[PDB]
């Protein structure tokens, strides 16, 4: 146990060092997905993408939920155990087999 | 139901769920790990373990004391070892069940009759606001709609529905709490595991969706708050408020709804004796990012200005009279409510400010007018309102208003008191503005009253009026008296600075009401009396769910309240009655009926 | 209950069993009796709850 | 679980070997048999957990 704590906090931090990397493109690149999103303030709701939006906002809800909070959860770690409590709780809800997962 | 009481805002109930979060982490349990027990098997278990153990002990004596050393000797260890593997079983379901229920139990019950004790009141505030929002939505339209409005309802209303439900049905439980306390504590740790357990889509999934949908850190950068505010600024909104109130209202009901929602995490994980987290933390970055949205994004774009939200055909006379809705020395006019159930009549609320503008529950007087349809209105030869918006600088606080009908027309003039942010002292230094005199308009004679104006004329909570206007639509033939209020500097300097506020709420009842127990709510008639024996409160009878009072023989109910008057002094009587009933309001002495 | 029925029975036949193949001293076998009435007395009462809630 | 049990039976055996066929009667035999009390409960312990693994 002792040999496997650090090792996943060095693996979690060389993690975050390369998604960080990343996540600045994609910053940028929903900045302006914003900016074309504030001018749809004058086109009406049809039918069509109110569905579209009724369908992908859960799964968009939670992929989201997950990535951010995974992130949140390995930049504040930065026993060891009971400072690892909320990450190894996403962990056990991410990875299970589920109807629903 | 409206409660007098300071609602302090944002800032109060987060602090306080902050106070019981805190609480309930310092309770201990100890060995609170063996949940699987039942613990209504402590006599049995008990019992078994009492008489096993007299047959241990006697197979213990008998191989120790007996003087026997054979492979028969050894089948009694056998047999001795077997009993003991049974009474050891029981003795540790015994123990884990006596822990429980000697360390679990005491705890927990304690933190949860306080807990409930603190939402009381909370509970209360919060749901009279949540009355008022919900009725607002209701008089929204949500029809032809934008697509970011609709993307932030779809992404809100299942996060919504849960996180409601969960903190309704948690405190339904915890106020349920012998075999009934161990049933709701059953009940408590089911939905505690519910809302505890490990998938994506948990309680806490849908708490922090909440916030990202409050925030904008959604599909579509458009938070709740924007959407919010867009639908209640549409014109068609009718409310009694203005926009900062409305939106503010909205911020608050939802806020509380994630800091109770934290708060049921916080219990459920510790009833379940699970590793602790500190939402505290989180709970308060949550509310902190929503306010402070609110404040930058929101509250810079709405309207301070509250108009009436009813209308009322009335006529009134051409019988000219003058009116002086005015405010004692010290007072300040915080809000108005124009009521026309069988009359027209005029609340108007006084009250002296503290400090950035806050109003004192103390000093919340309420005077009464009743010439105002007569005033508003013409009975049958035309009018002439003169319609201008004033709008005094800020430290200056609206105190008169004089109304003067000399003709056919209508004239107001306002005046204002200097009033210091810093301390709670309103000055006696005046500014007086009047209705200009260029821009009147005219309502031509029509056999028809006019729309009067009616409701509650101030902001969702009391605040000082800073300007007075009337305005009349001619088409429509439509009166409007639209004031400013100070809401928004009173929340940038209390609230969304997060320091102690203090609020008052509209009471939606006469409070200067000289006849106590009026609406008879209180089971004991300490104030009211009945002569014979009979005439008795009916609990059945009232305004629906009331206790109202009842006669039947020859014995009136009578109440004492003839300090509180005043001689040759106008009064309005009002009461509901079913039956055949006979009100009078006498005097002992003398034959003099005022009332019958 | 059915659990500790058993087993409980189990050791009770086993030791009347046992004591009935060979019977050697007489205060030996008569303490051994006392202690297995006693267990009997044990097994009767589990019988009895465990027949309670089969009727319930 | 397999070698823990395999490893404390020895223990176990011998202490009953010691106070079957040892010749002392005393308040120090009642301690021995309590201290074999504690290790056959573990070693009870142990076997029921090595028994389900085995079965499964």
């Amino acid at each position: 146990l002792r040999v496997y704590l650090p090792k996943l906090t060095s693996m979690l931090s060389d993690v975050m060092k390369q998604n960080y990397a990343l996540s600045l493109q994609i910053e940028y690149l929903s900045k302006q997905l914003q900016e074309i999103s504030d001018k749809l303030d004058i086109i009406n709701v049809n039918v069509l993408i109110n569905s579209t939006l009724t369908e992908i906002t859960p799964a968009y809800q939670r992929i989201k939920y997950v990535n951010e909070k995974f992130e949140e959860l390995t930049f504040a770690t930065e026993d060891i155990l009971d400072e690892l409590t909320e990450l190894t709780e996403l962990a056990k809800s991410v990875t299970k087999n589920d109807v629903d997962g | 139901p409206s409660f007098i009481d300071y609602f302090n805002g944002i800032y109060g109930f987060a602090t306080g769920i902050k106070d019981i979060m805190n609480m309930i982490f310092k309770t201990d349990t100890g060995g609170d790990l063996t949940l699987d027990e039942i613990l209504k098997n402590q006599q049995l278990l008990n019992d078994i373990s009492g008489k096993l153990d007299g047959v241990n002990g006697s197979l213990n004596d008998l191989i120790a004391q007996g003087n026997l050393n054979t492979e028969l000797s050894k089948e009694i260890l056998k047999i001795a070892n077997e009993q003991n593997q049974v009474l050891n079983d029981v003795n540790n379901k015994l123990d884990a069940i006596n822990t429980m229920l000697r360390v679990y139990l005491p705890k927990l019950t304690s933190m949860l009759s306080d807990v409930m004790k603190q939402n009381y009141a909370l509970s209360l505030q919060i749901e009279y606001l949540s009355k008022q929002l919900q009725e607002i939505s209701d008089k929204l339209d949500i029809i032809n709609v934008n697509v970011l409005i609709n993307s932030t309802l779809t992404e809100i209303t299942p996060a919504y529905q849960r996180i409601k439900y969960v903190n309704e049905k948690f405190e339904e439980l915890t106020f349920a709490t012998p075999a009934d306390i161990l049933d709701e504590l059953t009940e408590l740790t089911e939905l505690a595991k519910s809302v505890t357990k490990n998938d994506v889509d948990g309680f806490e999934f849908y708490l922090n969706t909440f916030h990202d949908v409050m925030v904008g850190n959604n599909l579509f950068g458009r938070s709740a708050l924007k959407t919010a505010s867009e639908l209640i600024t549409k014109e068609n909104v009718k409310t009694s408020g203005s926009e900062v109130g409305n939106v503010y209202n909205f911020l608050i009901v939802l806020t509380a709804l994630q800091a109770k929602a934290f708060l049921t995490l916080t219990t459920c994980r510790k009833l379940l004796g699970l590793a602790d987290i500190d939402y505290t933390s989180i709970m308060n970055e949550h509310l902190n990012k929503e306010k402070e949205e609110f404040r930058v994004n929101i509250l810079p774009t709405l309207s301070n200005t509250f108009s009436n939200p009813n209308y009322a055909k009335v006529k009134g006379s051409d019988e000219d009279a003058k009116m002086i809705v005015e405010a004692k020395p010290g007072h300040a006019l915080i809000g108005f409510e124009i009521s026309n159930d069988s009359i027209t009549v005029l609340k108007v609320y006084e009250a002296k400010l503290k400090q950035n503008y806050q109003v004192d529950k103390d000093s919340l007087s309420e005077v009464i007018y009743g010439d105002m349809d007569k005033l508003l209105c013409p009975d049958q030869s035309e009018q002439i309102y003169y319609t201008n918006n004033i709008v005094f600088p800020n430290e200056y606080v609206i105190t008169k208003i004089d109304f003067t009908k000399k003709m056919k027309t209508l004239r107001y003039e306002v005046t204002a008191n200097f009033y210091d942010s810093s301390t709670g002292e309103i000055d006696l230094n005046k500014k007086k503005v009047e209705s200009s005199e260029a821009e009147y308009r005219t309502l031509s004679a029509n056999d028809d009253g006019v729309y009067m104006p009616l409701g509650v004329i101030s902001e969702t909570f009391l605040t000082p009026i800073n300007g007075f206007g009337l305005q009349a639509d001619e088409n429509s033939r439509l009166i409007t008296l639209t004031c400013k209020s100070y809401l928004r500097e009173l929340l940038l300097a209390t609230d969304l600075s997060n320091k102690e506020t203090k609020l008052i709420v509209p009471p939606s009842g006469f409070i200067s009401n000289i006849v106590e127990n009026g609406s008879i709510e209180e089971d004991n008639l300490e104030p009211w009396k009945a002569n014979n024996k009979n005439a008795y409160v009916d609990h059945t009878g009232g305004v629906n769910g009331t206790k109202a009072l009842y006669v039947h023989k020859d014995g009136g109910i009578s109440q004492f309240i003839g300090d509180k008057l005043k001689p040759k002094t106008e009064y309005v009587i009002q009461y509901t009655v079913k039956g055949k009933p006979s009100i009078h309001l006498k005097d002992e002495n003398t034959g003099y009926i005022h009332y019958e």
